[PDB]
């Protein structure tokens, strides 16, 4: 949630260094897998968004 | 002349015997009588006269009351009562109209010997009573007598006569000496001589047998209290009409300069100070009667804040300016028996001399002593500074229609509001000094929560009623009283207060923040909780009193985490707030919550340094 | 009445939390009912120079007995606040024959048509009138739910009291008092209420010939009081018209039915309306 | 500015106070200093140099 | 003690400001106004 926060309208100085990390991929597995509870699966959507 | 007591005259009580002096009050948040004998006397009255002033009122039914007021604690759990809750709580609400249509009808009519009546003290709002059932603090085998909001049985007085002249069912004359004896507890008021410890020169009042006498000494009549004219001890606001701007007297170097604040408000009835109230005086022979309003009397006028006199005198500094027009300007001087005090009022129609004054009419000085007019001047005061604020004000003989004030008057609840503020600060800030240094009573401490519970039904506006203080949710907050805590330094003390038990004076802190756990600091825990639900309230839907706490964010931020609710204050102060949130936070408290999530690793923090860069 | 107002032991603490023998009457207390009761006999049979001559004696101080009777019923029933519905907790069953005392004295002293009396008692300083009509609208409890008869007497008392406060004259003076205390609808609904007790009452049958309190009695005597306020009230003369489309009427028509208007003249040459 | 004899709908002025004492609906007091507003020009009378 | 101004009173009109005199007529024939400031003041009228 608060790298969600973090990287909101139009944040390069943030953007350029977490995507690096979290890449489409691995948000939408994180997506795709249900075990997690929906409240994580939510926070990776707002974060992919 | 003299004449005979009414119902609604307004009238001090002077002791004499043992001990004379005034009766009056120590203060709003302070309910004990106290005569002080070296204030003055009848020739010289005391300079805080407006304290000793009490109010005739006949009596009031209580029994409805009483029976409302004398179970309503808890000590029953049953399924059967909320519908006479309602209904005789209704019962008490038509007792109290019921009272208040007979006051209103009986008033005027003469006070006789034997009559019982109740005194109410002007400057609290509070009836005068005596508890038959508790003994006085400094003697043993007296009672106590205090001042309550609403009175009960103890508010009631025989009227009797100290003198073999006077009997029963004579009525009673001004400047007579009588005897007051409470209904239920039978002892006549004493003037005792046992000093008060904590203020000097105090000496304590108390019911017992004794040969004290209190010599009714009359300040206004019954018809002459209207609150459409004006009339001597009134609280007014001088506005100047062209200029838009207030006539206050404030401190500047080491002095006390009276002037014209050039106020940058938009609107110019709107700047509420406390440093812009003035108190109406007119002259009069007695010096102890204040009497009403004429247009052809002599008025004073005296700062609330500080008691000095406005008054115009000989300039000293632009006489020698004559010399290298403004023939004299206005001071602030500390005695008002002079005649260069004096001022004459003019009016601005074609009003009668023999008229009264109407309530909130525009108005012309005219320095009786001098005769010259009242003019207002461009030269700035604070010369060297860059912005003045502070405009002289000078006199001058020649008389213009465009150099005119407005007499606004100020309504008694904001002067009963603006005392309870001074008050609750002198207080609040004899606790912090106390408890610094950790030499506090348990009486102490009762005194300081019963305080600031006041205090937070005070800024929030609303009333007790049993409810928890800590959970209560209110409307929109008052606005003036929030103003009026900012002001009256209410904020400052509550700040040391919440810093004083943890302060340091070279043997260590008298209290540990993590031991604040224990169930021996439970009281501690309700006095930061208190305190932190106080500024919460004060910062609501305000801009100045969000921007006067921000300052102290980085103090406040290190006290989290101890159940002292500290977070829901900083959440509002967070929440609700745009630009402060711009210019008041740096690196420093970015880093202080990143250092308190790493030691203490929890959610919250996480939340609390996400939710404040959106 | 000191003693009274001291120690009236109502307690309070039964009242503040919840729905989200003892002190036996005193001497001077006691001494009151054969006092009323002395008091009382010496106006019966309409005895006009002793009922006028116990509220103003001619003498050089008047100690009014009418007001101070008036008076003491007030403090006994509980005040102000005894006629806000709060009778119940004020009236035991230790006090029900003084107060029944007070209220057949107070009768006797109306009963005839004494002016002065009447206006006395209707226009008097303190709140009595509107104990009575408390009386009469307000249930008791709980007496209501053990003794019915006591509580009916107080009912019929009352009643009577009122009756005799209107009894022969139809000037405005009194009425509209007793009409600003208690509105028309309470006396409509009160009067419908009386009539499902007596039916019940009456359908039970065994030896319910015409009995003195009988709620239908009651009733009655209410309906023939809000006939004779009707005459300065026009709301209440459209709720007493019968044959309504409301139901529950059948109490209002059985009333009517049973209502009598006569006209007499006092042996004076003055002309009296009775209703009966 | 001129003079006519039968007048105008020029004729008719606003009198208007000149000072922050006096308000609308006050009545006029000799030695007063006022604004005359014509109705239907809406600038103040001018005593020109 | 002054009064009131009432319908049918007659008053003179003196300006004050950047140009001071009363308000005056050149004559019968010619129809402007004119303020002539040093035919006099309120001490002194013309
Ligand atoms: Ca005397
Ligand atoms: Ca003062
Ligand atoms: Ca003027």
């Amino acid at each position: 949630n608060l790298f969600a926060r973090m990287c909101l309208d139009r944040q390069y100085l943030a953007i350029n260094e977490i995507s690096g990390q979290l890449d489409v991929d691995l948000i939408l597995r994180c997506m795709s897998d249900e075990n997690l509870p929906y409240d994580l699966r939510a926070s990776f959507c707002r974060l992919m968004l | 002349m003299s004449s005979f007591l009414h119902i609604g005259d307004i009238c001090s009580l002077y002791a004499e015997g043992s001990t004379n002096g005034f009766i009056s009050t120590l203060g709003l948040v302070d309910d004990r009588c106290v005569v002080q004998p070296e204030a003055g006397d009848l020739n010289n009255p005391p300079k805080k006269f407006r304290d000793c002033l009490f109010k005739l009122c006949p009596m009031n039914r209580y029994s409805a009351q009483k029976q409302f007021w004398k179970a309503a604690k808890p000590g029953a759990n049953s399924t059967t009562d909320a519908v006479l809750l309602n209904k005789l709580h209704h019962a008490a609400d038509l007792e109290k109209k019921q009272n208040e249509t007979e006051n209103r009808k009986l008033l005027g009519t003469v006070i006789q010997y034997g009559n019982v009546i109740q005194l109410l003290h002007l400057k609290s709002n509070k009836y005068l009573t005596v508890n038959k059932r508790l003994p006085a603090l400094l003697e043993k085998n007296a009672m106590r007598v205090t001042l309550d909001e609403a009175g009960n049985e103890g508010s009631w007085f025989y009227i009797q006569p100290f003198y073999k002249l006077r009997s029963i069912g004579d009525s009673v004359v001004i400047g007579d000496k009588v005897v007051l004896n409470p209904v239920n507890a039978g002892q006549p008021l004493h003037a005792s001589s046992h000093q008060l410890v904590d203020n000097p020169g105090c000496n304590e009042v108390n019911s017992v047998n004794c040969n004290t006498s209190w010599k009714i000494v009359l300040f206004m009549k019954w018809s002459d209290n209207k609150d459409d004219i004006l009339k001597g001890g009134d609280v007014v606001r001088l506005f100047h009409a062209e200029q838009e701007k207030f006539l206050t007297c404030d401190e500047h170097r080491k002095k006390q300069h009276v002037f014209l604040r050039t106020t940058g408000r938009q609107s110019a009835t709107s700047a509420t100070s406390s440093k812009a109230l003035w108190e109406v005086e007119v002259v009069q022979h007695d010096p102890c009667r204040g009497g009403a309003g004429y247009w052809n009397s002599l008025f004073r006028f005296k700062h609330l804040a500080t008691g000095h006199y406005l008054a115009a005198e000989v300039d000293p500094d632009f006489e020698e300016e004559c010399l290298e027009k403004m023939v004299y300007s206005l001071v602030s001087v500390p005695e008002g028996n002079d005649i260069s005090s004096i001022f004459e009022l003019d009016p601005t129609t074609l009003r009668g001399g023999d008229s009264l004054v109407p309530r909130n009419s525009y108005v012309r000085l005219r320095h009786l002593c001098t005769n010259t007019w009242v003019h207002s001047t461009n030269i700035p005061i604070d010369k060297e500074e860059e912005k003045p604020v502070m405009l002289k004000i000078g006199t001058s003989p020649l008389k213009e229609d465009k150099e005119a004030f407005a007499i606004v008057p100020v309504s008694p609840a904001e002067v009963r509001d603006l005392d309870f503020a001074n008050d609750a600060s002198k207080v609040l800030g004899s606790i912090a000094g106390k408890l610094e240094k950790g030499t506090i009573t348990q009486n102490e401490r009762r005194s300081v929560t019963k305080l600031l519970e006041d205090l937070v039904y005070f800024v929030t506006g609303g009333t007790n009623s049993g409810q928890d203080v800590l959970e209560v949710v209110f409307s929109k907050p008052n606005r003036e009283r929030q103003k009026l805590m900012r002001e009256q330094n209410i904020l400052k003390q509550i700040f040391k207060l919440l810093q004083a038990p943890f302060t340091d004076c070279g043997d260590g802190p008298m209290l540990r923040l993590e031991e604040l756990g224990d169930q021996r600091h439970a009281p501690f825990r309700h006095i930061c909780r208190l305190c932190y639900r106080v500024l919460r309230h004060s910062q609501q839907d305000y801009r100045k009193n969000q921007e006067y706490i921000a300052k102290q964010f980085g103090f406040m931020q290190k006290q989290i985490g101890y159940d002292v609710l500290a977070e829901d204050t900083i959440t509002a102060l967070l929440h609700n707030n745009r630009k402060l949130l711009e210019k008041h936070i740096t690196a420093a408290e970015i880093d202080t919550f990143v250092s308190l999530v790493r030691k203490n690793r929890e959610p919250r923090f996480l939340d609390y340094l996400s939710d404040l860069c959106v | 009445q000191q003693e009274i107002k001291a120690t009236v032991t109502v307690n309070t603490s039964d009242l503040g939390n919840k729905k989200k023998d003892d002190l036996e009457m005193s001497a001077v207390i006691t001494i009151m009912q054969p006092i009323l009761r002395f008091l009382q006999l010496l106006c019966e049979n309409h005895n006009r120079d002793l009922q006028n001559f116990l509220r103003c004696q001619n003498n050089k101080t008047n100690y009014n007995l009418v007001c101070e009777t008036l008076q003491f019923l007030d403090c006994i029933c509980g005040s102000t606040t005894g006629g806000l519905g709060l009778l119940g907790l004020y009236i035991n069953e230790k006090n029900v024959a003084l107060i029944n005392q007070t209220l057949e004295s107070l009768t006797e002293y109306c009963q005839g048509p004494c002016h002065e009396n009447q206006n006395c008692i209707a226009t008097h300083e303190s709140n009595g009138i509107d104990i009575i009509t408390a009386l009469i609208l307000n249930d008791i409890n709980p007496l209501g739910k053990k003794r019915m008869d006591l509580v009916l007497e107080l009912k019929n008392n009352a009643s009577k009291l009122l009756l005799a406060i209107m009894e022969s004259r139809h000037d405005s003076e009194n009425a509209e008092r007793i009409l600003y205390n208690m509105r028309p609808k309470e006396l409509v609904e009160v009067i419908k209420k009386a009539y499902m007790q007596g039916e019940v009452e009456f359908e039970d049958g065994e030896n319910g010939e015409d009995g003195a309190a009988s709620p239908r009695n009651v009733g009655h005597n209410i309906y023939i009081l809000a006939h004779q306020l009707a005459r300065h009230n026009k709301e209440l003369q459209t709720m007493l018209k019968p044959g309504g489309q409301v139901d529950g009427d059948e109490a209002l028509e059985f009333y009517a039915k049973h209502t009598a208007q006569i006209e007499i003249v006092r042996l004076d040459r003055t002309m009296e309306q009775i209703v009966f």
